[PDB]
């Protein structure tokens, strides 16, 4: 019942809501026939079922790795998907600057709870840029398609972490 | 890792003409998916294009053809039945149409008292696209710099270099998006005479002792008044009257900075309001002074 | 004759762990019949086909226990016949598929001293365990008798006091229920259950 | 190739103060004119200082001593008798004053739904000088892009950082100019306690056929429901009344998107108007809703 | 009588009042006392007694060479006077503009007349920077405190070409 | 004794070719008197002291002919006794003192039909040689008989129309005159003169 973990649950829920929003009006605006992938997403490859008896040091750190590609991936957005999708700004860019923060709420989390940090890792290589306007709306489904997925297992994993600490 | 791609990657159409569009499939995705031109299907905003409307035109690419665009917007998308159930994403591109920028007219600019030059135009029939409004200017042996329309008030442009009386300029404005070019006439003339000056200030109405009758107006005159020679126009009635009344223009024809009304009812409140333009009537008439309230001695 | 045509398949899911597809012949053409059910995990580990079993041996459904929460799993239903396949295909995600059964228990009852307001309560579904990590949201549905359109509140737990009945006349309550994450879909209405409230 | 200066260049002081400048010529141009520092004349603004200010503390500077600063702008001139007739000119400076910033109270911030945070604050007493406002904002462990006030609304800032609900967040504003910093109190608050939701719109007024005395309102809540829980106000009377009544706010404390209201004359025409906060009375009311008439059946 | 004279007249004249109204203004902010210099300037050395005698390619000449000087002070003004002098916009930048319209306005009436045009001369070095924000107020006193007397001297001089051609 | 003080000097100029420049004693103290006078051209050609002749060769003026009319002058009026000097200089711009000698022979007309018309008329000071470089502004001014206050106009050339005069009555006008190019200063007022409006 730490006061610092259920404050980070709520931005988790509250950062779901607008992912999910958006994942949802840019169907809406740019329909997506099929499910899109990339190669650089992490596989978010964990059972609720079996999920219960995983401790503290898993769930953060498999937020933070999983969390951080992500962030890339909607700034790298902001940046090359082309002018086709400049519509879903002002949404998309509070979704990167909400999403930056959680990140960064999360660091503070492992610093308070005194948890041993991850050796600083070293930092994916560029992505290439899209091979057209489309085909960064096509990667924009995947990187928020599946941004409501790690969102959504955070949701629950820190909930466990609830029951314990 | 895309299947394919569609050409053209962002076309603008015009209004009621046709545009034909070709998907065209990778060879490797191709193999992957053991499928070829007559599996592609085509959507739009969510409705299936009707598989009558397709061409094959080669196994590689499948086209379809509009006829009389009639939408603002048309999200074109190209997808691919791969298992025969699961539909997959191709490829993607979005149709904007409209009409080319119709030809400006009624093109006019205004000069305001301590501001630079401001021009008006009317715009045409709704193009239904972005269409950028560019006010050309140039003397006659040098173009000076461009006004590139903001996005808001899309007919009004203020100039970024001062105005300059007495020397004839040429301005005209160019409307132009990805369907045409156009310019309006190239209408010529000197700023002096599109001078809207501020109005007159300070309006002050005295009683006089001698003849209850005659009540005299001073003011001050706008700073335009050191380039061009002002005619205004001076009206007034009763505190209570409903309509103005005006002196004859012949009499207020050339630049003065007071007057004398005479012919006044004896002891009654009179309300005066006045404006001014250049004397030989070629310009715009100023705004409205402020309000002014007399009483005869 | 024919090959088959391909069969039509749904799924479903009340709770969080384990969830089950069901499939139908689209036609009763192909006198002999069998199915072939598999699955895999799609990615982006042998993540192949794994077999779907049949519960009661005979049914037309089979059940996927200790399913990926977030992973998305595409079904292969395979109608087979002497002459020929037909394999539906169908892309099923549990955190999209996922439907509770409506609340149980519901009461409506009045609360005295407010003529106009009344106490509702209920129970989660008997096919959710109650879990802290994923609870339920709900939504309730009032109407007074005789009155065609219903409102709407957005209860907090499990009971809700309702502020806006209409004195002196039965209402009928009904509500519904969804993921507390905004998972899969919202539930089918409850039964309606009826009450009035207290005089004075 | 100017005769000398005066020390300090451009200062600023504080009204009510003691300011000493200090004119101090260059030898050049001290043996050109033949002069020395008791010929050096004062002038500000057009008016001569008078000679018993001035102070002559070696021969090359002259200086004079101000009290009780009351002007806002001083323009203080130095001033040679080169032939003892003709007055020429050794240096310049613009005397500003003026008042430190006063320490900012009534610190508040809002987020207007849709929009970015948005925090207002009292200014003190005018200072007379340029003052520079900055909105300083830092969550704990990092500190996120300052807000430099424009120079209209010099009381407000609208952040560039997109809101971020349930984080404490710290902010406070730093007032500063030539004679002063100061920083406000150091608030600390959630954004989510600030939040002035838009009202609610699409509001609708329904007869129903049983029950003459009864009313439905209907509406669509704003999307900041998401993550806060709402609460209402709902006021209404009679075609005619001249005064609002209002519904008990018990009955409204919670997140609703209809209301049924009871106790009506029968076919009177009603006209309704809503406003919504978060359900703990934490922040601040929204507005008023486009009005809203109906009549029962 | 020719259309082109009457013309340029008058934008000297609107410009002569322009520049005497400024210089006014100037000294009613910021005083001058006593004659000020520049070393740049050019003397406006003619007297209008003896100025009739003055044929057309004198008149000409003699304005372009002073008054190409004083729109490069008047123009390094904007730049380097300090921020004391910020006060004369946007009136001083409205002289140099229009000021810089003239010198065009003289260089097409020179092409229209036919008349022999002068060599292209060697532009000046830089002029150092003021030494300080009052020395460039100072310098602006002499600036256009001078450019009232070359248009002053303009108006006179073209007035006698329009009694010629 | 003591040092002579230094002389009061004023100068003049009513037209654009000559001018010339006066002085007085300040004091009558020393008796035997005399006066040096000359001026230079500031720079920025020998530019040096002229001599500025004493025109009926025992008055208190000296004038300068053929003066540069945009230079800036520095005239030097010394005055000398048997014990010393006290040289005033004293700046002086050609384009700066000049001050015309107001408009000759106005005279106002009546302007038949019109009983509130006056048509004013005048012409240039005879100081001023008319020729087209330069011309000189007019100013008007009128006022009826008893009034106090004046009403200023901007005449173009030597003639003005007033338009506001008021019936039946006699009108006072009076002019001045300035360089058309605002070089120096306004003309001192003109004689009064006097007309009434025609009748019906
Ligand atoms: C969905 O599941 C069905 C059921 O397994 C899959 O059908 C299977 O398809 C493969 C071909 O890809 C069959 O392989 C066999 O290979 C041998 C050796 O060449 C040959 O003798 C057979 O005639 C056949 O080609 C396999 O037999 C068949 N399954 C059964 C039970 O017969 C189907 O491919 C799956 N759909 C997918 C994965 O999309
Ligand atoms: C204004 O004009 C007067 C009149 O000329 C100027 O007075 C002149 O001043 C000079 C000194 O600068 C005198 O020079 C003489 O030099 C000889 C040789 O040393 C000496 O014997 C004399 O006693 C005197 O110093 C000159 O005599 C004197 N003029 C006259 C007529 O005596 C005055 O300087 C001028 N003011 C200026 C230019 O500011
Ligand atoms: C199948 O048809 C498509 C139709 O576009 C062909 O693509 C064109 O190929 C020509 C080759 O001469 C190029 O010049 C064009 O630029 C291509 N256009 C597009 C949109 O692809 C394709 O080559 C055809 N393939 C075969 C094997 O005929
Ligand atoms: C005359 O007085 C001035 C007063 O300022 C002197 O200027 C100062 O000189 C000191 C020398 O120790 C410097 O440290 C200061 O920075 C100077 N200040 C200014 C404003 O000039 C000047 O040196 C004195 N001269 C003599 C010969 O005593
Ligand atoms: C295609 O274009 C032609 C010519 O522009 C037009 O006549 C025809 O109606 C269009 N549509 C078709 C052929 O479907
Ligand atoms: C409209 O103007 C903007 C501003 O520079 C420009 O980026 C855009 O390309 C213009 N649109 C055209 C030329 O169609
Ligand atoms: C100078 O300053 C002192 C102290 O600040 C003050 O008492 C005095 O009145 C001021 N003015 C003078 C000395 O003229
Ligand atoms: C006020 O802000 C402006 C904007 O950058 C800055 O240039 C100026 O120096 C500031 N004033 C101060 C710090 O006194």
């Amino acid at each position: 019942p730490r006061a610092e973990l259920d404050s980070t649950v709520l931005l988790t829920r509250s950062l779901l809501a607008d992912t999910r929003q958006l994942a949802a009006q840019l169907r809406d605006k740019f329909p997506a026939d099929g499910d899109h992938n990339l190669d650089s997403l992490p596989t978010l490859a964990m059972s609720a079922g079996a999920l219960g008896a995983l401790q503290l040091p898993g769930v953060l750190t498999r937020l933070r790795a999983d969390l951080l590609s992500y962030l890339r991936h909607v700034q790298w957005l902001r940046r090359a998907g082309g002018s086709s999708l400049k519509t879903l700004e002002p949404e998309l860019g509070t979704l990167q600057a909400r999403l930056d923060r959680l990140l960064r709420r999360l660091q503070l989390l492992m610093s308070r709870l005194a948890l041993p940090q991850p050796p600083p890792d070293p930092p994916a290589p560029p992505l290439a840029p899209p091979s057209s306007a489309w085909g960064g709306i096509r990667a924009a489904h995947a990187i928020l398609g599946g941004l409501h997925l790690t969102l959504d297992w955070a949701v629950r994993g820190l909930l466990l972490l609830k029951t314990r600490l | 890792d895309p299947c394919g791609y569609i050409s053209p990657e962002s076309p603008v159409v015009q209004l009621h003409s046709n545009f034909t569009a070709v998907c065209v499939l990778k060879e490797k995705c191709m193999d992957y998916f053991h499928v070829n031109a007559n599996y592609i299907v085509w959507k739009t905003n969510h409705f299936t294009i009707p598989k009558e409307q397709y061409t094959i035109i080669n196994r590689t690419a499948s086209s379809v053809t509009f006829t009389d665009i009639a939408s603002l917007n048309i999200q074109l998308t190209c997808n691919i039945l791969t298992f025969g159930q699961l539909e997959q994403n191709v490829y993607g591109i979005t149709i904007i149409s409209g009409l080319p920028p119709e030809k400006p007219k009624n093109l006019s600019c205004i000069v305001n008292e301590g501001k630079k030059m401001r021009c008006e135009w009317d715009g045409g029939r709704e193009t239904h696209l972005e269409t950028n409004f560019t006010l050309k200017s140039e003397w006659a042996t040098h173009k000076f710099a461009d006004c590139k329309a903001k996005r808001d008030t899309p007919t009004s442009c203020t100039v970024d270099y001062s105005t300059v009386y007495f020397v004839n300029i040429e301005v005209w404005v160019e409307a132009e998006n990805a369907l045409g070019k156009v310019t309006s006439d190239h209408i010529n003339f000197d700023p002096v005479y599109k001078v809207k000056p501020n109005p007159p200030h300070n309006l002050s109405v005295i009683n006089s002792e001698e003849l209850s009758s005659i009540l005299k107006l001073t003011w001050t005159n706008p700073s335009i008044k050191s380039v061009i020679i002002l005619k205004y126009n001076i009206q007034y009635r009763t505190k209570d009257a409903s309509t103005w009344s005006q002196i004859p223009p012949e009499d207020t024809a050339s630049t003065r900075s007071s007057f004398t009304v005479q012919d006044l009812k004896p002891f009654t409140e009179y309300v005066f309001r006045i404006r001014c333009m250049k004397e030989d009537g070629k310009g715009y008439w100023s705004d409205w002074s402020e309000e002014a309230s007399g009483i005869t001695y | 004759g024919y090959p088959p045509a391909r069969p039509v398949v749904s799924c479903q899911a009340a709770d969080y762990e384990n969830f089950s597809c069901t499939w139908s012949p689209s036609q009763i053409s192909g006198l002999p019949t069998r199915y072939l059910t598999s699955y895999r995990k799609k990615t982006v580990p042998s993540t192949g086909p794994w077999p779907c079993p049949q519960d009661p041996l005979g049914a037309a459904r089979c059940v996927v226990h200790g399913a990926e929460f977030w992973s998305q799993y595409r079904i292969n239903v395979t109608e087979v016949n002497p002459l020929g396949a037909s394999t539906r295909l169908l892309d099923v995600s549990l955190q999209s598929i996922l439907r509770p059964d409506p609340p149980q228990g519901l009461r409506v009852e009045s609360v005295p001293g407010y003529p106009r307001r009344l106490r509702a309560s209920w129970t989660y579904p008997a096919s959710w365990p109650s879990q802290p990590h994923f609870l339920l949201k709900f939504r309730l549905q009032y109407r007074p008798a005789q009155h065609p359109a219903w409102s709407t509140v957005e209860p907090a737990g499990l009971e809700e006091v309702i502020t806006d009945a209409v004195a002196g006349l039965p209402h009928a309550v009904r509500v519904s229920a969804r993921d507390f994450l905004d998972a899969g879909t919202w539930s089918t209405w409850s039964p309606e259950a009826w009450g009035t409230p207290s005089t004075g």
